[PDB]
């Protein structure tokens, strides 16, 4: 009825816009075959599951249709402001025009591809049969087709698609085109007035529970009337229907009974993840807020904890409130939906190409002397210690480990310590590294609790149950972990870290946990010598409070000691005055390597897996005997640490094999190994100054 | 003032002291008592009243009890020729009472 | 037409014309809002080619203007407020009529009878406009609330509409109509709902406890919740001290309705929700400098000797210690803050320690630090638990979501933390203070919520000498008692002696006497403008000075005394910049450098 | 004695002494409540002079229109206060074996807040 | 006890106790004037 549930007109017209879409897709110019035809075929040839739409190329579509008219209604501003409806509509726009056959379905190929095929096939034959029959009776030829199409029940399009549709919002060069849909936002920044819009946020992912099948539509089979019954399903729960809705089981005396078939129904991969404020964006007081996010279809598994990310999705509400007596009504409780993910600190080692990106590597390569260049380029913010950084580059790079074929492993990575006190700014290098390296995590002793590194068992909301949630070591693994105040960590912590240099392990036997989880972590540890600072009247290992069981594990211990020097401290003061005074430190002349492209280079570095020559091998051996013998002939105290246990040898092979990788190698030449020895001897021996 | 067994509202309860008022309070093995109790007995002897400030309830209950105690000398039967206060662990001021 | 206009309402609107017309101050105020939106509406459209609508109304006015309308609002908010709002909406529609909503009132006051605290409340005060103050806890999670609906309908095109009236809409009661959620339009076409067309308004409800300082000696606290909508949402965090003014409602049926003990849930609507300051909590400087004050500063900035006068203005009751007072100012200002591009930030603020025999006023000084400090929280010895930490509070609160409850150092962000008996504090904490001070951030991995949250606080600490009075004669080390890096973290270590002399004694006596028988007020006002305006940057006038100085310190003092590192240098720069702020100078200067030199000297010698 | 209460004391004035464990958050009851039928649009009032926790009075059931239509109007209704004290016997005596028993109280209007918990 | 001993010796002079624990940072008033009776150790020799 009118005057109840009234009508209201709006600037928005979907009728023409659909047609506009159809003009955009399948007919296009910029990117002989036009982009969307061919791509959609590669979907129709069945090798490609997701279809990714961009608002950028839509921008260019309009500046083509603007000029060069006629005036075309604006898609984009209609898209951001609603964005839910357009997925489904855009979707039917696409469903019509596809390369039709397009090729054989083989055997596998795939399942759920064949079900689709047979559904489309039965879908055709029904029509063919009905028209064949009707024409027989009698008594331009379009009409009969129309009749047949409207008297017949068919598998709806939305049930048979096989593919998904996602949108990627525009930043960027296009924003200054000039032309909103992506303004990366804090979760504070989200007013509840944006509901429905397509928005882009930036924050840290946390939690992000396991992917499991959720069901969009359910199929039942009457078995009596035949047919099928598809119920669409929404929100959290549903009630399974019974009796029968079959048009043939309607109006009958006896309705048939139906029961579901999980092979027929349409499932989507569902994953939920929370994002917290980036913690910089938080206003001075208060606390970082949290926000929920859902993930369907292809985008699943793309997200992980301890990630700093730009998530772009159409933002929709879902019904809830607190205790029933706590609602005024109706509220919405909301959530964010996820169309497209863009991660800061892009994650190696996984990339295929190495297509024209090598170009982005080459500006760095060609100048030559990559190793010193990058070295200096780690944490330029501080002055001095080119050796320390020189090694930290290796730490970031790592490799190559090994597999003995039986097999057991030998790490595999580097473990760095930074000693000395109170100044010298040792920890700033660690904020530095944990900023540069992806999957890096910064922690402190009292600080990060023992339960901080180990994984607790806690009940998982929604999906169930009792999932192990770790932190520190587990949270950051396959990448560098960073520690400060490494002395004050007490005892139980030191046992964890003492064990993790067997790599590949923690073992939690307590209570509800028997698991042994895998931590592939690297460790860098900044520590202060016994109070107050490095008393030279005391032997080494006296002023280092740490046991020798642990230090044998560390391959490189950089002890940074401070003896006042009139000449150098001038240079330093000039540096720390120059910056502050300027933000950019190097001048006349060096070019600081941006962390992004740097991460790219290191990514391309980790791929190599070099191997040692015989000569360098023999050299390593002989030098190792000399190092053993010279370490032990030291015998009693001063000086030291002894004994130069085999982990220093393996350590220097591993450092060697690291330096090789920045040559990109496979050769592992003598100057490499020699260099490793250099770094080793330079590490210590600074206690003679 | 302690939460009640099963599910019930919070009831106040006295120690032996309050419960035994005008009567006779009988305690043994002082030496094994946790300080938390020791202060309570001391207070009771001192001002003849127990004050309770938790939770919202705030009072002074009145325990006038005579305390009779059994104590066990440190170690052996007679630990030393040394004085009683030296003989046993209990501090001299609580003993003076 | 609704129920059609009634001369009750008619009179109540019409009578509220002359006021606001007199006092006219509001009539243009509304205009101003319009203006501010217009300009910004011009900013989104052209440049790439907002404000809340409520306007405060003093209750002071009505008394002169209308007695009955006063007494009426206070006594019957339900009947007088919505027509007033109607009027102001009409006016706001008049001001700029051409280009193309509630427009609520604040009700400041001039309270009140009706001034009452949440301890003493109801049932005489029930359904009247109340002013209730206190701690805000536990707050609540913000949820958007659905008001209008929109739907698309194929094949007939069109669209639709719907409205939703909550129990809390308007003020006065109304015969409730549930609208369902319209779907399945008749005729039987389906309806695909649409978003972004359908409006929402945010919703939040915060509970208010009675003031803990104004609390009774001891008893359980008793709190009353408050509902806040749209513009009022999220203004206050839990832990702030807040004066809430608003209607007090009986809303709901109390069991009388369903026939088959407790009754009539009650809560406060809106309305003003002022955040305010009380010692150790919740900002609030604020402050209002008007026309004249800022001029006073501007005049006073040029005078060359001002720094010494200022430094004397802190201590009406305390002798000497001019150097230390100088220090406390130089903490109040604090070297700007500098966050490098794609790199770590250098610490801006300056931290201070005081060590000397008792009676040194060390514990007396700090309270006066606290008062004029503009924040922050005080902490004394132990102290703790967690100090600055969120403690990662288990469990739930509510429904099972794990959330953080901010400790001191977090809550004290951008402020002055005091620490008394700084030595007594357990080493376990100190370990964390290292992370707080220099690094400038706090990190919580506990169970748990795993986050790095920012506490950038400035810090003072007063700590007794090791054993007895021995501080004076005792060695440059072994005297401090709290090695080691801590000694460095503190930018300035000041030592004060209680050693006695007869002359100095007399000079003590008289001032002590007179005491029992540059004004502090203008001090903090002098300070805030100085703080946000303007940061002096850095200049090549000075650098060579602090470099000379620094190198001197290392080279000579490492023979003299200890500790000295790059840290000292950082401190030099912070002090220079701070004294620049005192000078209001847009630049750093050499003189300033010399000053920093001086105080760091008296620190050392 | 709080320990001794016969069932013959019911609905009779009983006086006794003890120690209050706890007093409760105030609540509001309605002495005068003006009511309205929603469909009928008819208006009435119910004034309850005295009451115990009965519940004493419920809204009427009749203004088709029905079942009970009546809407409480909250703007014209006047409310009062109710405490719920809870009295325990003096912990001193004489349980000697047991957790001492307590009774629940209800105080209306001017008897509220007269008592802090702990006051005999 | 120690922890509250701190509290006292800070309280008696400035009359105000300051509590930073958790979500309440309040500084609350004690206008009290303490009258304390200590017990000395070992007797008369403590005068010696
Ligand atoms: N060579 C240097 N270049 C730049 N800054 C330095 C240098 N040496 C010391 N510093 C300063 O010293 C400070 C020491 O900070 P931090 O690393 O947190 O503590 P620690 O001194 O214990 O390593 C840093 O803030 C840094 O600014
Ligand atoms: N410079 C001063 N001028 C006047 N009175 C002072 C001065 N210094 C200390 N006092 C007196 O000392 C007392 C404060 O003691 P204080 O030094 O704060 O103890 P603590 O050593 O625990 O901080 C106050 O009563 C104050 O009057």
């Amino acid at each position: 009825m009118s005057a109840a549930l009234p009508s209201i007109q709006l600037p928005v017209d979907y009728n023409n816009l659909f047609n506009e879409i159809t003009d955009f897709l399948v007919t296009f110019k910029q990117d002989k075959g036009p982009k969307y035809m061919a791509m959609l075929q590669k979907v129709a040839n069945r090798e490609l599951n997701s279809v990714i739409i961009d608002l950028d190329d839509i921008l260019q579509y309009q500046n083509e249709k603007f000029l060069q008219g006629t005036q075309a209604d604006d898609l984009v501003s209609a898209i951001q402001q609603n964005a839910n409806h357009f997925t489904e509509l855009f979707c039917r726009a696409i469903d019509n025009n596809m390369p039709l056959p397009t090729k054989e379905i083989d055997y596998k190929d795939d399942v759920l591809d064949v079900i689709l095929n047979q559904r489309r096939l039965r879908n055709e034959r029904m029509l063919s049969d009905r028209t064949n029959e009707i024409r027989s009776e009698n008594l331009m030829n379009d009409a009969l087709r129309e009749v047949v199409e409207d008297e017949t029940e068919l598998f709806p399009p939305n049930l048979t698609r096989r593919y998904f549709l996602y949108f990627k919002p525009l930043s960027q060069n296009c924003a200054r085109r000039y032309r909103i849909s992506s303004k990366p936002l804090s979760v504070r920044q989200i007013k509840g007035d944006f509901l429905g819009q397509l928005i882009t946020v930036r924050g840290i992912i946390t939690r992000v529970s396991d992917v499991k099948p959720a069901v969009e539509v359910i199929a039942y089979t009457c078995d009596q009337c035949g047919y099928e019954v598809f119920q669409e399903v929404n929100s959290r729960t549903f009630t399974p229907l019974s009796e029968c809705t079959s048009e043939e089981c309607s109006q009958n005396q006896t309705k048939g009974q139906l029961f579901m078939s999980t092979r027929a129904s349409k499932f989507s991969a569902f994953q939920e993840c929370k994002i917290q404020e980036l913690s910089q964006q938080v206003p001075v007081g208060h606390i970082p807020r949290s926000l929920n996010i859902h993930v369907n279809g292809t985008l699943v598994r793309s997200l992980s904890p301890g990630d700093i990310v730009d998530v772009t999705g159409i933002f929709l509400p879902a019904p809830y409130t607190g205790f029933k007596a706590l609602k005024a009504g109706l509220l919405t409780e909301t959530y964010l939906e996820a169309q497209f993910v863009r991660q800061h600190k892009k994650k190696f080692a996984s990339f295929s190409l190495t297509s024209d990106v090598e170009e982005r590597v080459m500006e760095l390569i060609t100048s030559g002397d990559v190793y010193n260049r990058l070295a200096k380029s780690i944490a330029p913010e501080i002055y001095g210690n080119l050796d320390v950084k020189k090694a930290l580059l290796l730490l970031l790079v790592g490799g190559v480990d090994k597999r003995v074929g039986d097999g057991m492993k030998i790490r595999g990575d580097i473990n760095v310590c930074l000693m000395g006190d109170p100044g010298v700014a040792k920890s700033q290098l660690l904020k530095a590294i944990c900023k540069i390296s992806p999957r890096g995590v910064y922690t402190t002793g009292k600080g990060s609790s023992g339960v901080g590194l180990t994984a607790a068992v806690m009940k998982d909301p929604v999906t169930d149950e009792m999932i192990l949630e770790g932190g520190a070591l587990v949270l950051a693994d396959n990448g560098i972990c960073c520690i400060d105040e490494f002395d004050k960590m007490d005892e139980s912590d030191r046992t964890a870290i003492h064990e993790v240099m067997e790599q590949q392990t923690i073992s939690i036997s307590k209570a509800g946990i028997n698991t042994t989880l895998n931590a592939r972590t690297s460790i860098l540890a900044a520590a202060n010598p016994l109070y107050g600072r490095y008393n030279p009247r005391l032997s080494p290992l006296d002023n280092i409070n740490l046991p020798a069981a642990l230090l044998s594990r560390f391959d490189i211990l950089f002890l940074m000691l401070d003896i006042p020097s009139r000449d150098d401290d001038e240079k330093l003061a000039e540096h720390v005055t120059y910056v502050h005074m300027h933000n950019k430190q190097p001048d006349l002349d060096f070019t600081p390597v941006e962390p992004s492209k740097m991460r790219e280079y290191i990514a391309y570095a980790k791929t190599k897996r070099p191997v040692m020559s015989e000569a360098v091998n023999d050299y390593v051996v002989q030098a190792y005997i000399r190092l053993r013998q010279d370490s032990k002939r030291e015998m009693d105290s001063k000086f030291s640490f002894g004994q130069a246990t085999p982990r220093t040898l393996l350590g220097i092979i591993r450092l060697s094999q690291a330096l090789a990788k920045l040559r990109l190698a496979d050769m592992v030449d003598i100057d490499d190994v020699e260099e490793a020895l250099r770094l080793v001897r330079v590490s210590k021996e600074s206690l003679y100054q | 003032v302690r939460k009640d067994p099963i599910t019930k509202e919070w009831t106040l309860e006295g120690g032996a002291l309050v419960l035994a008022d005008k009567g006779v309070c009988l305690i043994d093995e002082f030496d094994k008592m946790n300080d938390q109790d020791r202060t309570s007995i001391h207070e009771a002897m001192e001002q003849q009243s127990i004050s309770i400030s938790k939770a919202g309830i705030v009072t002074t209950l009145q325990a006038r009890c005579s305390i009779i105690a059994a104590a066990n000398p440190n170690g052996g039967r007679y630990n030393s020729t040394l004085p009683l206060a030296q003989n046993v662990s209990l501090t001299e001021p609580i003993l003076s009472r | 037409t609704f129920f059609a206009p009634d001369a009750v309402f008619g009179d109540r609107v019409r009578r509220f014309q002359e006021f606001l017309d007199t006092f006219t101050s509001y009539r243009d105020s509304v205009r101003s809002i319009q203006v501010y939106n217009s300009n910004n509406a011009a900013n989104y459209n052209d440049d790439q080619d907002i404000l809340p609508h409520r306007i405060i109304i003093s209750l002071d006015d009505l008394r002169e203007f209308d007695r009955s309308f006063w007494s009426g609002i206070l006594v019957e908010p339900a009947y007088f407020i919505p027509p007033a709002e109607k009027a102001l909406t009409d006016l706001a529609d008049s001001m700029d009529d051409v280009p193309h909503h509630p427009w609520k009132l604040s009700f400041k006051g001039s309270f009140g009878a009706h001034a009452l605290s949440p301890r003493t409340l109801t049932a005489q005060h029930l359904n009247k406009l109340v002013s209730v103050e206190g701690i805000v806890t536990k707050t609540s999670l913000v949820r958007p609330k659905l008001i209008r609906s929109v739907h698309y309908a194929a094949k007939t095109g069109r669209f639709h509409y719907r409205d939703y009236t909550d129990a809390t809409t308007t003020l006065t009661t109304r015969i409730p109509t549930p609208a369902i959620y319209p779907t399945e339009d008749t005729e039987g076409n389906k309806l695909t709902t649409e978003y972004g067309y359908s409006t929402f308004i945010d919703h939040q409800r915060i509970t208010v406890q009675e003031m803990p300082e104004m609390a009774p000696a001891g008893q359980l606290p008793r709190s009353i919740d408050v509902i806040l909508d749209d513009d009022l949402v999220d203004k206050t965090k839990p832990g702030d001290r807040v004066n809430v003014v608003g209607v007090f409602k009986s809303l709901g049926a109390g069991g009388m309705n369903q026939s088959n003990l407790i009754g009539f849930k009650t809560l406060i609507l809106g309305n003003t929700v002022y955040p305010l300051h009380a010692r150790s909590t919740g900002v609030a400087a604020r402050q209002m400098l008007t026309d004249f004050d800022i001029r006073n500063i501007n005049k006073l900035s040029k005078k060359k000797d001002i720094f010494d006068i200022l430094s004397q203005s802190l201590a009406p009751s305390i002798y000497g210690h001019d150097h230390i007072k100088k220090a406390i100012l130089l903490m109040l200002m604090g070297g700007v803050e500098k966050n490098l591009e794609n790199g770590s930030h250098l610490r801006g603020d300056i931290n201070i320690l005081m060590v000397g025999d008792p009676s040194t006023a060390k514990s007396q000084l700090l309270r006066f630090v606290l008062n004029t400090a503009s924040l922050a929280i005080a902490t004394t010895g132990r102290g703790s638990s967690g100090v600055g930490l969120t403690a990662a509070v288990t469990t739930d609160r509510e429904t099972g979501e794990r959330r953080l409850e901010a400790g001191a150092m977090v809550l004290a962000d951008r402020g002055v933390v005091c620490i008394d008996e700084f030595d007594k504090m357990t080493d376990v904490d100190r370990v964390a203070i290292h992370e707080v001070m220099e690094q400038q951030t706090v990190t919580i991995a506990k169970a748990g919520i795993h986050t790095t949250l920012n506490a950038r606080c400035s810090v003072i600490a007063a700590a007794n000498p090791v054993f007895g009075q021995y501080d004076v004669n005792r060695d440059p080390h072994q005297n401090i008692a709290l090695p080691d890096s801590l000694l460095s973290r503190f930018d300035l270590l000041f030592v004060v002696t209680d050693d006695i002399n007869e002359i100095r004694d007399r000079s003590i006596s008289e001032h002590v006497l007179r005491t029992h028988r540059v004004t502090i007020p203008f001090l903090r006002k002098y300070v805030q403008y100085a703080k946000e305006r303007v940061i002096p940057q850095l200049t090549q006038e000075a650098i060579n000075v602090i470099v000379k100085n620094y190198t001197d310190l290392r080279n000579d003092d490492n023979t003299k005394k200890s500790p000295i590192t790059a840290r000292t240098l950082e401190t030099l720069i912070r002090l220079a910049t701070a004294h620049a702020k005192v000078r209001l100078s847009k630049t750093v200067n050499k003189v300033d450098a010399k000053v920093a030199a001086n105080l760091l000297r008296f620190a050392l010698l | 004695p709080l320990r001794d209460l016969d069932s013959e004391h019911v609905s009779k004035i009983v006086r006794l002494s003890g120690i209050i464990i706890s007093t409760s958050v105030l609540s509001s009851r309605a002495t005068y409540l003006s009511i309205m039928c929603r469909n009928c649009r008819h208006t009435t009032s119910i004034t309850i002079n005295n009451f115990n926790t009965g519940n004493t009075v419920s809204l009427p059931r009749s203004c088709n229109c029905g079942p009970d239509p009546y809407i409480i109007i909250h703007e014209s209704s006047k409310f009062i206060d109710q405490q719920f004290l809870k009295l325990q016997e003096i912990p001193e005596l004489v349980p000697v074996g047991e957790m001492p028993r307590n009774l629940t109280m209800t105080c209306d209007r001017y008897l509220t807040n007269k008592v802090i918990p702990g006051t005999r | 006890r120690d922890e509250d001993r701190v509290a006292i010796h800070e309280a008696m002079e400035q009359q105000t106790i300051s509590i930073a624990k958790a979500g309440i940072t309040t500084v609350l008033n004690s206008r009290t004037s303490v009258l304390a009776a200590a017990n000395p150790i070992y007797g008369r020799y403590d005068d010696l």
